């Protein structure tokens, strides 16, 4: 296959994405959830890990680590400590609202994914660290978890398989860094959400000191569909090493801002002009697209014509796929104000632990706040470039990377506009 | 706005705070979600329960949470100052949170922020003198396709125009509660001009389930 | 730890009294500022014995090797958990 996209409704994993069907247990069973879960649990951990490794599923959190290779790190005998699945449900990324829709409208798919994933890794329970701001979504998930305990689908003797598995929901308290996996693990432990260093990885020392996998909502909820439909079905979509379907969050300057599931290697132009009603003012009104959420660098309009919406094609476009949350910006946008507001986000959402993020992200915000007005001179663009390179790669987690990257994309694709901003400031203020 | 504490007559360790007995049962249920030996993991939900009881956290809820979990009080102070939901100041009854990050700013959240300011007569950070509304300006609330949006204490009010948020503030002043959703024609997150996807009926159980299962 | 690499030879500190005029620190010890530097202890002892100086020798104190584990800060069942970070 060469052309990707136009995903048919029979291949949608996340049916009832829009709230149009019943989200509860009787509606989830009538759409395919909890079907033959006892057989999936009885076929063992190695079979489920083989079905995830066959499927080519990469981590939907945004980094794209291979899911079966990641979960096989827990496939080891116990050392006295319990094992845990921890389901990452924070989703603080600007642009991104897909995990909100999965928790809110398909909660039993997430709970069955907790059961299947924690079966595959020998995990005792599942801690769904949901975002604290998603209160109605968290109570929604708790109603579904009560329906799953009352039906015998989880808990003592889950689905009749003899494998005991609890599911807990831990609510956050308003910290974007508590979606980072080690900071999330520390936030579950009752501490400040400060990221641990790596190594130890969570498969060695995770939550409470136990072996742990931290996985996104979307990479957990697709796993019962992968284990029912087969890994070859899921690997039949997208390019090679870019398999599956992906939820896309098209927001910003589009006609119909939507959440949609689409095939993996779909073009960006096809996605925006099909599911979002196109850019406001036409495709010629397009200025730039932040492809996959705020951490990824933007791409200008010339790159958006041909680029595919998977990991490798966006890496070749010197950006990333990320959360696949498409932020569309038209020609009427002060792009320096938008990227400086994005860096203002990244200094308000920064835990202060290591020196490069704590100091340099505030310093990049001050330089970008001067760049909006133009209160600078064009040596400071290269200064800010080197400051972004000093933050990038030198931090504890990837929020330093995620703050340095939009500055780098803005400089790389809009240095002349920054320069003319500063020179009109210089001429009308002197 | 200050991450140090000073004893005022309204906020001191002799300020009366105590949980209600059903809140003690809920704290028992919270603590029984964590392993024996790691009762300190229940600091965030019990402190959030203290805030949902009291409205905000004086420094007697922090000390009570430190006492009933047997953790040091500095380790509750760290958590209360780290996370932005814990109100260390007494906020109004409807704590409006306008999201002004880039996907909401691109869809004109500044219009809604100006509308709330000229509707309430306050600015960002201030509380109305009848203690009903506190307006602050927050980061991404995770409702980006329903931009522009606000949050009023638990609820997302989405797809807003200034008329919509003035209507919401009006019927909050009337003692009623509005519906937590988009204010356009759409329901949660679909395209507004009809569904571009998931129009077929879902396939039900057993569709495409592989052999050997 | 760069100042802890070489052997020093100093002497006993004699009297430092107050200048009656200015309050300065007067001395009568010529060897009060005399600090020598040696590569090894044995060179220092040979130099002290060669010059007829009575000496006494402290052995070098190296810090013992420590077992550092960042994973020990987040243990399951040990007291070595950190309460914060
Ligand atoms: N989904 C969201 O709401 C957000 C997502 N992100 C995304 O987060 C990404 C950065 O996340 P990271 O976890 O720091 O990226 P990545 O370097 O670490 O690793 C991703 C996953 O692979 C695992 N892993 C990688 N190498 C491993 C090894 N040698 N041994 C064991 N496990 C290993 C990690 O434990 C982690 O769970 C960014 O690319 C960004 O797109 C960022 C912000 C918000
Ligand atoms: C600052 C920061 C914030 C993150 N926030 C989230 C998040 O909110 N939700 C999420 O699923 N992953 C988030 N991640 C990515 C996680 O570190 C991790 O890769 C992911 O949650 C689990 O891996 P997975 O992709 O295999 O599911 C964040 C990463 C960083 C650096
Ligand atoms: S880079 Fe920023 S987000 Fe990461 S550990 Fe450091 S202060 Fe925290
Ligand atoms: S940007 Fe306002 S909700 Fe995500």
């Amino acid at each position: 296959k060469t052309s990707f996209g136009s995903l048919k409704d029979e291949d949608r994993i996340f049916t009832n994405l829009y709230g149009r069907h019943d989200w509860r247990l009787k509606g989830a069973q009538s759409r395919g959830d909890w079907y033959k879960t006892k057989e999936i649990l009885l076929k063992g951990p190695d079979w489920i890990l083989g079905e995830v490794k066959t499927s080519g599923l990469r981590g939907r959190g945004g980094a794209g680590f291979p899911t079966g290779l990641k979960w096989s790190f827990m496939n080891k005998p116990s050392d006295g400590r319990p094992k845990y699945l921890v389901v990452n449900a924070d989703e603080g990324e600007p642009g991104t609202c897909k995990d909100r829709e999965i928790i809110r409208h398909d909660p039993h798919k997430l709970v069955e994914g907790c059961l299947v994933g924690g079966r595959a890794m020998g995990a005792r329970a599942a801690y769904i660290y949901i975002r604290g701001e998603f209160y109605n979504e968290a109570s929604n998930l708790q109603v579904a978890i009560r329906e799953a305990y009352e039906a015998g689908l989880i808990g003592k003797n889950a689905c009749g398989s003899g494998y005991d598995f609890d599911v807990f929901v831990v609510r956050g308290a308003g910290a974007y860094i508590c979606g980072e996996e080690t900071a999330l693990i520390e936030s579950i432990e009752g501490k400040q959400g400060k990221p641990r260093l790596k190594p130890p990885f969570p498969a060695d020392v995770g939550v409470f000191g136990c072996p742990t996998t931290v996985a996104n909502v979307e990479t957990v909820a697709v796993s019962p569909t992968i284990c029912r439909r087969g890994g070859a079905w899921f690997a039949s979509f997208g390019r090679e090493r870019n398999s599956g379907t992906k939820l896309f969050n098209i927001s910003g300057h589009v006609n119909n801002p939507c959440t949609v599931e689409e095939e993996m290697s779909v073009p960006l132009k096809e996605l925006i002009e099909k599911h979002a009603g196109g850019v406001t003012g036409g495709w010629d009104n397009l200025l730039a697209v932040i492809p996959g959420g705020s951490s990824t660098p933007l791409i200008p309009k010339s790159v958006c014509e041909t680029v595919l919406m998977d990991f490798d094609a966006l890496i070749q476009a010197q950006t990333g796929l990320g959360t696949a949350a498409v932020i569309v910006m038209d020609r009427s946008t002060d792009i320096v104000k938008a990227i400086a507001r994005l860096i203002e986000f990244y200094k308000h959402e920064s835990c202060g632990q290591c020196t490069p993020c704590r100091e340099g992200v505030d310093w990049m915000n001050k330089v970008m706040a001067r760049f909006v007005r133009g209160d600078a001179r064009p040596a400071e663009i290269d200064s800010l470039w080197e400051i972004s390179k000093q933050i990038e790669g030198h931090t504890i987690c990837a929020l330093g990377d995620g703050a340095a990257w939009p500055v780098q994309g803005l400089i790389r694709h809009f240095r002349p506009e920054l320069e003319e901003r500063m020179q009109r400031f210089a001429q009308q203020h002197q | 706005a200050l991450f140090v504490h000073r004893d005022t007559p309204k906020n001191n360790p002799e300020t009366p705070f105590d949980f209600t007995p059903e809140n003690y049962k809920r704290i028992e249920a919270i603590v029984k979600n964590y392993p024996e030996g790691h009762k300190a993991a229940a600091v965030l939900p019990v402190l959030d329960l203290a805030q949902r009881q009291n409205g905000w956290l004086p420094i007697s809820a922090m000390n009570k949470v430190a006492e009933i979990l047997q953790v040091p009080p500095m380790r509750v102070y760290e958590v209360a100052t780290f996370y932005t939901m814990y109100n260390r100041k007494p906020v109004g009854k409807y704590h409006i949170q306008v999201c002004t990050t880039t996907p909401c700013m691109l869809r004109n959240s500044d219009s809604i922020l100006e509308a709330i300011q000229k509707k309430l007569g306050i600015k960002v950070g201030e509380t109305t003198p009848d203690k009903l509304f506190t307006l602050i300006e927050v980061e991404c609330l995770g409702a980006c396709v329903n931009a522009p949006m606000v949050q009023i204490n638990d609820n997302y009010y989405e797809d807003l125009t200034p008329k919509d948020i003035e209507e919401i503030i009006d019927e909050l002043k009337a003692g009623k509660i509005p519906k937590p959703g988009p204010r356009s024609g759409r329901f949660s997150c679909e395209p507004a001009g009809g569904l571009t996807s998931l129009t077929e009926p879902p396939k039900g159980p057993g569709f495409g389930v592989q052999a050997g299962l | 730890v760069n100042n802890t690499k070489k052997w020093k030879m100093e002497f006993d500190t004699r009297e430092r009294w107050e200048n009656p005029l200015m309050g300065w620190a007067s001395t009568a010890d010529p060897l009060s500022n005399l600090v020598l530097t040696f590569s090894t202890k044995e060179d220092a002892i040979a130099f002290a014995e060669k010059n007829g100086w009575s000496y006494d020798v402290e052995e070098r104190k190296v810090p013992k090797p420590k077992s550092k584990s960042y994973g020990a800060n987040f243990s399951w069942n040990k007291r070595t958990r950190v309460s914060t970070k």
